[PDB]
């Protein structure tokens, strides 16, 4: 990569002959037998990174970098899911327990996001059964968009 | 004019590194911030609006949302985090030889 | 008034800040007290809180 | 929840160009292209807008 | 082109169905709902004819209330209330079509709705698949094919069985070679034959 | 005005209802047919809505296969094809209104059709009546009153109920006061204790 770099253009540098300068275009990529997206892949990774510390310009206030975040939470969505995610369970309150204590979180949710069909026939109510019918029961106990009808908003 | 001079904002990205909001003058500018205040902040102490008034505007991840909540969570806005910004300053400086 | 008269009760109370704290602590806890939307506290926590300080502070 | 609220959407996303808030401003022009004229493009970089 | 293949949800509680679904091909159902809920295909659509029908209830905002998914990759449309808008107001173009719609979608219900309402279930199927299994295919293995692979718990939630109409209704359909677990071909040699 | 009773016989096998069928009022049904038979209100026709419905199928001579009658005096202001030509062909006037009448017809019978298949009934009769009998008149006794007087075993002439529930969920809900045979005042004092 890093001759390629160094050579893709070089190479077309003086294969620019019996071409306008930079020569032909994508017939490049052919030239040196590639694919032009590979190309840009090569001439992307070129040159190198910026100070990211470097004055941001002319003036001072400035070193680079003083210049960004990710990710923290947008606050906005941190108290958003909290609530989306904790009523999620906190709006399970249009069924009766025999499922809204089980299936609630699916076979996981708020877990990582597991302990399941098996477990359950066993875990709750020695079925193998009863997990898909009380889960599908319950699974309309929220939909028919009356029950649970307080967080219709979601839309999600 | 007004437009371009404009300018006042409720939170959003912080920094990366400070990891604090920053002010480079955008629509999601710093209201900056000027310490020459802070050395005119305790002219009456009572903490509080300091306290908050780094923490949570500036360190607390849990802190600035434990604000969000409160509000909205009918609850009555704690207690300072702990800074941090402050943590990241004793780190650099625990491997400086601290 | 909404509020200006409350500009002695402060003044003359031993430590002023002093006076503060406690008024949160009225506040905080006499808006805290009913989570029901009592108009009473319809408006501001604080100024009541002053006030019936005010008003007690005879 | 996807497959709870009832439906399976797919986060494609979009953060497309919203102009900012008070921008009362009839749009007046555009210069713009794409691969083609070759962009003249900072690379890794695919189309102007 | 608006195109819906099956397991999924298309009609919700409350939905905004109005700018057109416009289907245009399925071999395949309107699923409904309400309340007491039962999703069945309480009506179709297959290739040839068209939706905009709750969606032309109060409308845009009607209690537009169903909910249909297929098991055909259902073909239908790429346009709002325009084509309809034509077809709506500014004459009977397709405006003939829109009530034409209803015939052609709840009148067609409506025939299996007056068929439907029969004693065993096995009429009902019978019913679907003298028209479907048999005719846009060749009736192949033993007769009036099933015209498709779906499964043999199709009755179960087609009518909702439980696990009765199937075994049973298949055990006297496998004693009368008028199935064919294959390719799920499933059926009678002869259209007429379990059409009596 | 066309106007027709309970009982006799209105379609038929074959039937030229066309030249405007227009049932203008009733409270009343669509008895239908085909071969295995079952005329049954397999639509409705109550004060508003109106005919005209497989009268416009292939028209004045399609294979026109339907027999209704009704429980009572059923009004129909009529015309020739005139009323409804202007309605059909000069614009949408009553085409605009003819839409609704595609849907007349179909609603009722659809949401009926929604309701019909439930498995056992008295359900979807409660659902039936809790239409006619709640709405156009007033619960009198024992609440939500029968709004008319009919037939004891009404399921024996409603579904065919032969002698099942043809008195038994008479009884089921009679010690339950949810129903009662008082000058056919016969009913839930509240619909929603009945309508689950």
């Amino acid at each position: 990569l890093y001759e390629t770099i160094s050579r893709i253009k070089k190479t077309t540098k003086l294969l620019s002959q019996e071409m306008g300068r930079k020569p032909t275009e994508e017939e490049i990529a052919t030239r040196m037998e590639m694919t032009i997206e590979k190309l840009r892949f090569i001439a992307k990774s070129a040159q190198l990174p910026i100070s990211l510390e470097t004055p941001i310009g002319k003036e001072e206030d400035s070193r680079l970098g003083d210049f960004i975040e990710s990710d923290g939470e947008t606050p906005e969505d941190q108290v958003s899911k909290n609530l989306l995610r904790e009523d999620l369970e906190k709006v399970l309150d249009s069924l009766s327990p025999r499922e809204r204590d089980v299936l609630r979180l699916r076979y996981g949710l708020d877990d990582g996001r597991m302990k399941t069909l098996e477990e359950i026939g066993q875990i709750f109510n020695v079925t193998r059964e009863r997990i898909r019918q009380i889960e599908a029961k319950a699974l309309r106990k929220l939909r028919h968009p009356n029950r649970n009808s307080v967080l219709k908003e979601y839309i999600r | 004019l007004v437009d371009d001079k404009i300018h006042a904002r409720s939170t959003g990205p912080y920094s990366l590194v400070t990891q604090q909001p920053l002010g480079g003058k955008a629509q999601q500018g710093g209201q900056r911030f000027g310490e020459m205040e802070v050395w005119a902040l305790e002219a009456f102490g009572a903490a509080y609006t300091l306290q908050e008034l780094l923490t949570v505007k500036s360190d607390d991840m849990q802190g600035r949302n434990e604000a969000l909540n409160a509000i909205v969570k009918g609850k009555a806005i704690p207690r300072p985090g702990t800074p941090e910004s402050f943590k990241v300053l004793m780190r650099e400086l625990q491997s400086l030889g601290l | 008034q909404i509020m200006h008269r409350a500009e002695d009760l402060i003044s003359a109370a031993s430590n002023r800040y002093r006076i503060t704290v406690q008024v949160a602590n009225r506040a905080k806890r006499r808006r805290y007290e009913e989570f029901e939307s009592a108009e009473d506290a319809m408006m501001k926590p604080v100024l009541r809180a002053i006030i019936e300080m005010s008003d007690e502070l005879t | 929840l996807r497959a709870i609220f009832g439906e399976k959407a797919r986060d494609v996303r979009d953060n497309s160009l919203r102009v900012p808030n008070g921008e009362k401003g009839r749009v007046v022009d555009v210069r713009l292209f794409t691969r083609e004229q070759g962009d003249e493009l900072p690379p890794g970089a695919n189309m102007v807008v | 082109v608006e195109t819906f293949e099956r397991n999924k949800t298309i009609f919700f509680p409350g939905d905004p169905a109005e700018r057109v679904y416009f289907l245009l091909k399925g071999a395949v159902k309107l699923s409904r709902v309400y309340e007491a809920g039962e999703e069945i295909t309480v009506a179709l659509l297959r290739e040839n004819s068209v939706f905009g029908v709750l969606s032309l209830l109060t409308g845009n905002k009607s209690d537009r209330f169903y909910h249909a998914v297929a098991f055909t990759p259902v073909e239908l449309l790429s346009a709002p209330i325009e084509q309809v808008e034509q077809a709506l107001k500014e004459n009977p173009e397709l405006s003939m079509l829109m009530l034409r719609g209803l015939s052609s979608r709840i009148l067609q219900t409506e025939m299996m709705i007056e068929t439907l309402a029969h004693r065993d279930m096995g009429s009902r199927l019978v019913s679907f698949l003298l028209i479907l299994c048999r005719d846009f295919g060749v009736p192949c293995a033993d007769g009036i094919t099933i015209d498709l692979k779906l499964s043999h718990q199709a009755i179960a939630e087609a009518i909702g069985s439980t696990r009765v109409t199937v075994t049973r209704l298949l055990g006297d359909l496998r004693e009368k070679k008028m199935i064919s677990i294959h390719k799920k071909k499933i059926t009678v040699h002869k259209p007429v034959t379990l059409s009596r």
